[PDB]
């Protein structure tokens, strides 16, 4: 697997011609893009430890049925919410691994380690305030929208949309919200050769808006918006992923409120941690199997 | 104190803050957040929540009784739109900068729209401009007519005053805010603002254009609102968010001041022409409805003692040569409806993978071909993709039909089509979602009674409404080419397309066919003889019916509330499609009112068993 | 929505703490908050002129 | 009438009628405490 002869500059072309791989042996393609330092060590630390009363999304919110998937998902969350509580407890960290075991997952190592490359490259933002959603990241948006085609806000703001209302389906939300997964089909391996980007997600996002200024330029009241949003519509993608990237290379930095860092989280000795993850109002979810269980053995006891 | 909340009635996005009231006393209405406005209306008496989609400052009442009240929107048109009757009758485009002070001298009818640069005056018959005054670098700060008839009074920025009789000195306060209120009988103009004062001039100008400045009592810094209330008493809303009732022959005198727990206070007020009344509207939007006389003898008397294309030619060519051909539908379509041909918003709807809601169209519809249930499975899916009510409501299949198998030659087309069938001509389609779109599609029974006011009479008498409502819809989900005719219904579709202008007739148009039955329809009792006697093999002109509802269409005032007026949403938007409010969630009333009483029922009995289980926790 | 509920009981558990008694409805509890709030900063100020 | 005073010392908040019984001793503090701050200003 390790013989990395063809350049990662072919494949940045590649990713705009011939999309980006066959899904079956893309373990091989989409990490040599997103730069995986594995190593013998932590994983199995990772892996040793783990689980669990945070897992609302083994059910509470979401099941799983699948063991590919369920017994699996286990590993990825139990690795990534103790790897940083951050994951353990956040909505948009926890969705970013739900559908990497989805995706990949087979594959456990990478659907971690392609996780946390993610949470340095691309969700360095995404936490920042919580329980609550990225706020700089939306007002980084908003900054790139009104850049690019300001009437949209003008409009926009004049019958008071904010921030979230219209930016967070595609951001704050995590970005996979409003895609199928035929639509973002791997828009991570997509967007992977532009995470050296604001990201490159970032003008996408706004690309998300702007591409839209036609129904979105018919909004005046909320309950409207809430429908755009809710459907989740695929889009195009394809058109978004290019406009964006149009976007980025027309839109210097000098455009851009939230400062990202240069982040090639690579070490043969560490990994490193999601350091923006409010430590103080995080880990509290519960489960509580026993909650209902002893209402059975109730009605058995009375049995 | 009665109280009103619109978020109850009629959910929407509210957050009410300007209350306004008109002079015949039944029309109402409201500025909310967005800039739109609700209006109410009295005589009929139901809670008409209805709203305008503007985006305005101001909303100014006309007389007439329909209103098409004049409103002042962020693009500085003012709009001559309803909702009693809907239909924004006229888009009084002119002025631009923001239209501040929007008024009318119902006495005779005058109007009164000022912006920065120019007052000016229109005539609200026609809303036609007899004057303009036009000065250069006043940047009217406000101004207001004199109702006694007539005088325009106006303001400079700088806080300068000047009078304009209708025919052809100061305040010195360079306010940046600035509200004038001209006494009913025109004697007093009470000027306030950013400033603390009560400006009285008179009008009656014994001070010619000079204000006297009374500061504004106890807490008041500076106000957000007045008004001339009942007579000659001053209502303020001072910036304290407290009202305050000032006297005039005794300059203060404040007779009220009352907020209910003045911990929700005051955005703004108005008051019923009918001046016992008053309504306030909180901070937080909530209106409250007072008996003004009796707050005012209630404070004053307590606190007393505390100290090819082109829609002509296409309309006459479907009528003389009749119909068009198959291989020109792209054509003649897409110029009369708009078309986008967003061919991107479309494919994105066409692959997802399977969709659960019709796998499945053969049990309902038992259509046997396998390729075309396929190619109404593919049009239905992008449907309940674009907007999942409509699978809700899986009806659809029914008006899918018909369009699978004429307008399928083109399956974005079908889509997009089928989008302005639903966003522009099924208005009230999605409204009892997921049942039949009845209160709503009273919007058509009114219509069988507007064109024959005999039918429907009898139609009410002889079948009980709910089912008449079912036999309609049933006509209204196809629309009628399962009904009427299976291939020469065509006429009506290309004559709707030719007059897509006109989105009320798809409603004309099934009423047509009621209308050219009369007698023959007058002897039926259930709609389970009726919706079949439409499916019959009568002699249908069709076309000669299709004008005389074309000839029907134009012939009552938009004064009618026909529950959903129905408005041009022709056009689809580009790149992505457009959304639309395709959604229930409005009241019965009735039914609640019983089931409120029944769970107060139960409960009370549950309760009182519950009490007696005293001797159940005895052996615990 | 519930705030100033929590804190009419906070003010009137607070104001009677320095035995401000207070035998009145609390509408205007806010009143007496503002001169609580402010009284506390009145005293301290005139304190620290007395010590410059 | 307390009235008055708060309203110069700008107690811009609700009033009641019972509002003396607590007001009579809450605000003559606004106008002391320690009132000879009228003159700690002058020392």
């Amino acid at each position: 697997n390790s013989l990395p002869n063809m350049s990662v500059h072919k494949l940045r072309q590649f990713l705009q011609k011939h999309k980006v791989y066959p899904d079956k042996h893309r373990a091989f393609i989409y990490k040599q893009l997103l730069e995986l330092p594995l190593n013998v060590d932590n994983f199995a630390t990772l892996v040793q430890k783990g689980l669990y009363p945070s897992f609302k999304d083994l059910y509470r919110k979401y099941p799983i049925s699948d063991s590919k998937l369920y017994q699996k998902m286990q590993t990825i969350l139990s690795c990534l919410a103790n790897f940083c509580d951050l994951f353990g407890e956040s909505d948009q960290f926890i969705q970013i691994a739900f559908p990497f075991v989805k995706l990949f997952g087979q594959e456990e190592l990478l659907a971690f380690e392609i996780v946390l490359c993610f949470a340095h490259q691309i969700l360095q933002n995404y936490f920042v305030d919580f329980p609550h959603p990225p706020l700089d990241l939306l007002q980084n948006i908003d900054e790139i929208i009104k850049y690019n085609d300001p009437i949209l806000h003008q409009h926009l703001k004049q019958h008071n949309f904010k921030f979230v209302d219209y930016i967070w389906p595609f951001l704050s939300g995590f970005f996979t919200s409003a895609l199928d997964k035929e639509s973002w089909l791997q828009l991570i391996d997509y967007l992977i050769t532009y995470n050296d980007t604001p990201e490159l997600f970032m003008f996408i996002t706004a690309a998300f808006i702007i591409y839209f200024k036609h129904p979105l330029m018919k909004l005046k009241s909320k309950d409207e918006l809430e429908i755009f949003i809710s459907r989740q519509n695929p889009v195009s993608v394809n058109h978004i992923i290019e406009s964006g990237f149009s976007l980025l290379k027309r839109t210097p930095i000098d455009k851009i409120f939230v400062k990202f860092s240069k982040i090639l989280p690579l070490s043969k000795t560490s990994y490193n941690q999601f350091t923006n993850y409010n430590v103080f109002n995080v880990a509290h979810q519960e489960t509580e199997a026993e909650a209902k269980l002893e209402e059975s053995k109730h009605k058995i006891r009375q049995m | 104190c009665d109280v009103i909340n619109f978020k109850t009635l009629k959910k929407g996005n509210w957050h009410s803050f300007k209350l306004q009231f008109d002079s015949k006393g039944a029309t109402y209405g409201c500025l909310d957040q967005a800039g739109n406005v609700t209006l109410f209306y009295l005589d009929k008496n139901r809670y008409t929540n209805v709203d305008v989609q503007v985006d305005s400052s101001n909303l100014t009442f006309i007389e007439k009784p329909t209103g098409y009240l004049a409103v002042s929107n962020a693009d500085c048109s003012i709009s001559i739109y309803s909702i009693l009757s809907g239909k924004l009758i006229q888009q009084l485009k002119w002025h631009t900068f923001k239209i501040k002070k929007l008024q009318v001298n119902h006495m005779s009818g005058y109007l009164l729209s000022v912006s920065s640069d120019n007052c000016t005056i229109w005539n609200i018959n026609t809303y036609e401009r007899r004057k303009s005054f036009f000065v250069k670098n006043t940047r009217y700060a406000q101004g207001c007519l004199t109702p006694a008839g007539e005088h325009l009074i106006t303001l400079s920025q700088n806080g300068l005053v000047e009078c304009h009789n209708t025919d052809t000195e100061e305040i010195g306060l360079k306010l940046k805010q600035a509200h004038l209120d001209i006494s009913a009988e025109g004697v007093y103009i009470a000027i306030c603002g950013d400033s603390n004062y009560c400006l009285i001039g008179r009008l009656d100008c014994q001070q010619g254009f000079d204000f006297e400045l009374y500061e504004l009592p106890n807490n008041i810094q500076s106000v957000k609102k007045i008004k001339f209330i009942r007579n000659s008493l001053l209502t303020l809303l001072g910036s304290d968010e407290k009202i305050y009732v000032l006297s005039a022959e005794n300059n203060m005198e404040i007779v009220l001041c009352f907020e209910l727990p003045s911990r929700k206070g005051i955005v703004d007020y108005d008051l019923n022409i009918d001046a016992k009344y008053l309504v306030v509207i909180s901070t937080l939007g909530e209106k409250y409805v007072y008996d003004f006389h009796q707050l005012i003898a209630n404070q004053k008397k307590h606190q007393q003692d505390v100290t090819f294309l082109d829609r002509e030619k296409l309309r006459e060519f479907l009528s003389r040569f009749g119909y068009f051909p198959e291989k020109h539908r792209v054509v003649v379509w897409n110029y009369l409806l708009k078309l986008p041909s967003n061919y991107e918003a479309f494919d994105n709807l066409a692959r997802k993978g399977l969709h659960p809601n019709y796998l499945n169209l053969k049990s309902t519809f038992p259509i046997q071909s396998d390729k075309l249930y396929y190619r109404t499975q593919r049009i239905l899916s992008c449907l309940a993709h674009y907007c999942p009510v409509f699978a809700q409501l899986d009806y659809m299949p029914a008006f899918v039909f018909p369009f699978v198998k004429l307008l399928g030659t083109n399956e974005a087309f079908c889509f997009e089509v089928i989008l302005s069938f639903l966003v522009q001509w099924g208005q009230f389609f999605f409204e009892f979602a997921p049942n039949p779109p009845v209160s709503y599609l009273k919007a058509f029974m009114e219509l069988l009674e507007y064109h024959e006011p005999q039918l429907h009479a009898q139609l009410n008498q002889n079948i009980p409404h709910t089912q008449l409502f079912n036999t309609i819809w049933s006509s209204l989900q196809v629309v009628l080419t399962d009904v009427l005719k299976r291939e020469d219904w065509l006429c009506f579709i290309d004559f709707l397309v030719a007059h897509s202008e006109k989105p009320d007739l798809l409603l004309h148009i099934l009423v047509a066919y009621f209308t050219y039955f009369k007698r023959h329809i007058i002897s039926f009792t259930t709609g389970s003889q009726l919706l079949r006697f439409f499916q019959q093999d009568h002699q249908i002109r069709i076309q000669n019916l299709l004008q005389d509802a074309l000839e029907y269409r134009n012939r009552t005032p938009p004064r009618i509330p026909q529950a959903v007026v129905l408005q041009d949403n022709l056009p689809l938007t580009s790149e992505q499609y457009p959304i639309f409010n395709f959604y229930p969630k409005f009241s019965l009333d009735q039914h609640k009112e019983i089931r409120e009483q029944i769970i107060q029922e139960e409960l009370k009995a549950t309760e009182k068993k519950r009490t007696l289980k005293e001797l159940n926790t005895l052996q615990q | 929505s519930l705030f100033n509920e929590r804190k009419y009981l906070l003010l009137r558990k607070k104001l009677d703490e320095l035995h401000y008694t207070q035998p009145l409805q609390i509408e205007s509890a806010e009143l007496v908050d503002k001169l609580l709030n402010d009284l506390l900063k009145t005293s301290e100020g005139f304190q620290k002129l007395k010590n410059k």
